[PDB]
RNA sequence: AUUGACAGAUUGAUAGCUCUUUCUCGAUUCCGUGGGUGGUGGUGCAUGGCCGUUCUUAGUUGGUGGAGCGAUUUGUCUGGUUAAUUCCGAUAACGAACGAGACUCUGGCAUGCUAACUAGUUACGCGACCCCCGAGCGGUCGGCGUCCCCCAACUUCUUAGAGGGACAAGUGGCGUUCAGCCACCCGAGAUUGAGCAAUAACAGGUCUGUGAUGCCCUUAGAUGUCCGGGGCUGCACGCGCGCUACACUGACUGGCUCAGCGUGUGCCUACCCUACGCCGGCAGGCGCGGGUAACCCGUUGAACCCCAUUCGUGAUGGGGAUCGGGGAUUGCAAUUAUUCCCCAUGAACGAGGAAUUCCCAGUAAGUGCGGGUCAUAAGCUUGCGUUGAUUAAGUCCCUGCCCUUUGUAC
């Protein structure tokens, strides 16, 4: 019971998630955006992202 | 009908309160956003939502792992039977337009 | 309540929270003709604009849809009672909106009107809207199971330049 | 009271927050004092590199997401009545009206 | 070893000489800014490029048809 | 009234502007004068347009220059074509146009660089390779 | 003249006899035995190197002045072989910077400033500047 | 009904998991059936979306007309021209669409304009402080650090606005005296470098990015899920991108001295950048401060370079693998060495066979520093500058690609 989700989930890529996807590999963590890298080029235009070059 | 008396209970007060109600869907939140009266967590919250949305007593939407739940009128019905609410009641939606 | 955050991740924040609206709209608002989100911040209030065609149904029976909306976004976003407010505004010329054509093909694709002529039908309504031009791919597994692609196309159009961004609107 | 009002119109838009810094100098001309001319400050470029492909399986090709962010400060020696006569105008589009009161 | 004109220069121009014969000239800096005035050219390049073809174009009226 | 005169030079990042001014001709840069800056091997570099033009041209003129940016030669590059540069910009405003021509032909016949700044500036690299141009080995087997 | 007008190579040279001369540094005990930074294979050739760092530092200090224990640490920095890996920067020893900054303190050329960090004080800019005045009247070369 | 439990045996476990033995929500349950639900299970040869590639070259398309029984063809071309199906010009075609070009960002020119305490200040004024700071008998100068605000003066440097700015526009040739090419003047000489990028494809990759997803499988002794441990790092061997080198155009030890993109806490789940002061050889430790940032870090005092060192062609002080002992930090935990520091050890390697990669201007190469991942953190990557070549300015020989004619049993 008190140990279900006991294991220091603190740090590293197990406590990081996306925000969209929610799978845990390929974080954009820079600007706190925290998103899989193939959600943050699905949505950049709406964050306001563009490729000028 | 199910589970500890006080923390359903307590959740299906909160979703008339409001006319809808949300989650996370994060199993692990000894605490839920909001409500907060004694641990009475997501899941719980989470897992009657679903129980309710199953015998036809609540809709739904997702969207970036959240939970979305807009409650039907016959679910309205359904939550004053079991909380044994006066007919007038006024759930969330009277709220003055203009 | 005294954070101040930094004007780069604000920004971004900002953005990522317009996005997701996006989303959770085109999830709830699909079948009911959505056609964007228009936001703006104000002193002490949030202007928040849907925009679609069937604006009736957005708002609901008396006043019920949009209240629950405006409830779900309070309840999610973390603003406070009264700091947030959905105005739904009928789209001009809902024709030249791809998205909600893009919506409307995929209505007609769900009741079972053929692949071709329901597509078809919908160039010919944006065509008629006044439009440059247009095209319209269905693609998948249109007949047997080895997949292909319709390419509905007609007037003038393009894809290469800087142009495309704001001459194409994209769906 | 008067004192030495700043605004900050930062934005992510160049055309739009120049628009509005204009608006202000015209509002500040009108009911006159002063202005310490709009100062650009140097823009950030919020930049993000990630690869085109889902999966690693291409050529090894990237994008290059930029976002840039603006700041134009304009100072004032006013009342803060004026002040919230002229910001109250020039808005609709994403620029963010920051107004501190004094010195810092 | 590279520019040539397009279509789009050369039928801008072409169309100019044969409405406005008369304002334009042989010094390219009065008639680059007569093409401003004269047709809504949007790119300050194009337009540039256009005065320099009318120039080239006035440059052969005036030496036969 | 005094005779001022703030001219820079440019070499990819080193902008250094030498400051002309009605005095005793003694040319020094940052604050120290044009027998260290301490790359030492381009003195001469440096010295040029003094070595060209003589003593006698700058003579009443003394130069106060400053740098920044680049790293030690587009430093000495930059320092050498403000000097040249300014005292150009002295003798176009407060002596006579036909000197300053007369001083422009004796730098230009020498180098173009003394008053013409290089436009060259360090290209950008692109992904698939570690620089620029060069691209990363292809291994084809 | 001032010690910008000097070779500050031979400078620091005149500086560090300066200071053996004088011979009321506080020279710790480690010298011999330290290595002078994570750097460095080996430690100095100079036996009496200390002197010569002492007045090396005292020349940054009057040049630029706050100059605190890092950033004493940031200026005596280099490259770092890894060995069979690429090299990269390292700061300078701590302890030995502040040490140097303690013993120009206890001589009374320098002063720990308002806002942090050391400046040197004027009995500080007389021994500097004196030496500088020396070197400029060694001989015309 | 039959959810949830301190023992003690057991157990890795302080898993009420079990056997034992007291009690509990009290309407939860258990059993079927329908049926869900989940799945980094299978299937990319069931699909979507997204990339990649063919294919970075100049290519692709329909309407109407003409030619053919027709598949088709013409348009979309003999010729010149161009980077270009770019133009000029020819003409059973005519008049169009995409692509290319234009376009967007960037680079470099503006003593022009608008601009400033979060730029400089800029030169003044030196109002000075300031001590002999120095020159100098003393005045006047040289130099900074700064103490500077504002009722000093502005925009040369600075930031970034909107303008201008080059067009093949001038002169000379060459060219049907068209399209254009070459040179030279003025001055950036059409060419700074990216971004975007057609038709039709491929049964390219991706179901392990998605609450995009069909079907199939599995579904309580679970392929669900969580916890402990291990593994993905295992070494007769073979290949691929890399780093370090083989030295004296060097190594070491001092000294001197110049950057540019950035990034940064007070967070989506627990923590940033760090100045200054002491303690520690060193990694590091302890104090106090500044910083949601042109404000603090930060004149980011980078490396190579430069200038004095010694060393002397010796597997040498080149090289720094392997390995012994100690010490630090990160962490819940570091043994199969997490990283870092120290002492010690001191391998092959004396420039690499057949092969084959990449590149033409601030490029190659050297050289460091940012960003990414990141508690801990780059031999990778993606950016940044700093130093700065040789050689080309052409050709189809190889390898390929584009058009035309041609042959073809594909």
């Amino acid at each position: 019971q008190q140990l279900y989700w006991s294991h220091p989930r603190k740090f590293g890529q197990g406590s990081r998630s996306c925000r969209v996807c929610s799978n845990r590999h390929g974080l954009i963590r820079k600007y706190g955006l925290n998103m899989c890298r193939q959600c943050f080029r699905q949505y950049a235009k709406d964050i306001g992202f563009i490729k000028l070059d | 009908m199910l589970m500890p008396k006080k923390n359903r209970i307590a959740i299906y007060e909160l979703l008339f309160k409001e006319g809808v109600m949300v989650a996370k869907k994060d199993v692990h939140m000894p605490k839920h956003p909001e409500l907060a009266d004694k641990n009475v967590p997501n899941l719980h919250v989470m897992k009657a939502m679903q129980s309710l949305k199953s015998r036809g007593y609540v809709k739904e939407q997702f969207a970036w792992r959240h939970f979305y739940w807009y409650l039907t009128n016959e679910g309205i019905q359904y939550l004053r039977d079991y909380l044994h609410l006066p007919p007038e009641i006024v759930p969330a939606t009277l709220r003055r337009s203009r | 309540m005294a954070v101040q955050i930094s004007k780069k991740r604000k920004f971004v924040a900002d953005g990522i929270f317009k996005a997701e609206l996006n989303e959770f709209l085109t999830r709830e608002l699909a079948e009911d003709g959505y056609s964007g989100v228009e936001v703006r911040v104000t002193p002490t209030r949030t202007e928040i604009i849907i925009l679609a065609t069937r604006t009736q149904n957005v708002l609901g029976e008396k006043g019920r849809r949009i209240r629950e909306l405006t409830a779900v976004v309070q309840k999610r976003f973390g603003f406070p009672e009264g700091s947030v407010e959905l105005y739904a505004e009928k789209v001009a010329t809902r024709g030249l909106c791809a998205i909600a054509q893009a919506e409307s093909l995929r209505y007609k694709l769900l009741g079972g009107l053929a692949v071709r002529r329901a597509c078809y039908g919908v160039l010919r309504f944006i065509m008629e809207s006044g439009a440059k031009g247009c095209e319209v791919v269905v693609s998948g597994k249109l007949r047997g199971q080895r997949a292909k692609s319709m390419k509905f196309v007609d007037g003038l159009m393009i894809h290469s330049g800087d142009p495309v961004n704001y001459y194409v609107d994209t769906a | 009271a008067i004192h030495r009002i700043r605004i900050t119109l930062t934005s992510r838009n160049v055309k739009s927050l120049e628009k509005v810094c204009a608006d202000l100098i015209r509002g500040a001309k009108e009911k006159n004092l002063k202005v310490k001319g709009p100062v650009r400050m140097p823009t950030k470029t919020l930049r993000i590199t990630t690869r085109k492909t889902p999966c690693g399986e291409g050529s090894k090709t990237w994008d290059r997401f930029q976002m840039r962010i603006h700041k134009r400060l304009i100072d004032l020696h006013s009342p803060s009545e004026i002040v919230k006569q002229i910001t109250s105008i020039s808005i609709e589009p994403g620029v963010e009206v920051e107004v501190t009161i004094a010195d810092a | 070893m590279g520019r040539v004109r397009t279509k789009t220069v050369k039928k801008a121009a072409r169309v100019i000489i044969e409405k406005y014969y008369t304002r334009l000239g042989n010094d390219f800096h009065t008639n680059k800014r007569v093409c401003e005035e004269i047709a809504i050219i949007p790119s300050k390049k194009l337009r540039n490029k256009i005065a320099g073809y009318v120039t080239h174009l006035m440059k052969r009226i005036q030496r036969g048809p | 009234p005094l005779q001022s005169v703030q001219v820079f030079g440019r070499k990819k990042t080193a902008t250094a502007v030498a400051h002309c001014k009605r005095g005793n001709g003694l040319i020094k840069v940052n604050g120290r004068p044009l027998e260290m800056i301490e790359p030492r091997t381009l003195q001469y570099k440096l010295l040029e347009p003094v070595l060209l033009l003589g003593k006698e041209r700058f003579a009443g003129v003394d130069i106060r220059v400053r740098v920044k940016g680049g790293g030690h030669v587009a430093q000495i590059y930059a320092i050498r074509q403000s000097i040249s540069k300014a005292l150009v910009a002295y003798y176009q405003k407060y002596v006579d146009e036909a000197s300053k021509k007369e001083i422009k032909d004796i730098l230009i016949q020498y180098d173009r660089t003394l008053l013409v700044a290089d436009p060259r500036r360090c290209e950008s690299k692109k992904f698939g390779g570690p620089g620029a141009r060069a691209r990363y080995q292809k291994s084809y087997r | 003249v001032t010690v910008k007008d000097v070779n500050q190579q031979e400078f620091v040279r005149a500086l560090a006899a300066f200071l053996k001369k004088s011979g009321k540094l506080k020279v710790p005990e480690w010298v011999d035995t330290v290595k002078l930074a994570k750097h460095k294979e080996l430690a100095p050739y100079d036996e009496n190197w200390f002197y010569t760092r002492a007045a090396s530092t005292a020349r940054h200090l009057y040049l630029r002045g706050g100059a605190g224990v890092g950033s004493m640490t940031k200026i005596y920095g280099g490259r770092q072989r890894n060995g069979v890996m690429p090299s990269h920067f390292s700061r300078g020893s701590k302890s030995v910077a502040r040490r140097v900054l303690q013993a120009l303190e206890g001589l009374k050329m320098v002063e720990k400033d308002q806002d942090g960090g050391r400046k040197l004080t004027p009995q500080g800019q007389r021994d500097l500047d004196r030496i500088a005045g020396q070197v400029a009247a060694a001989k015309k070369k």
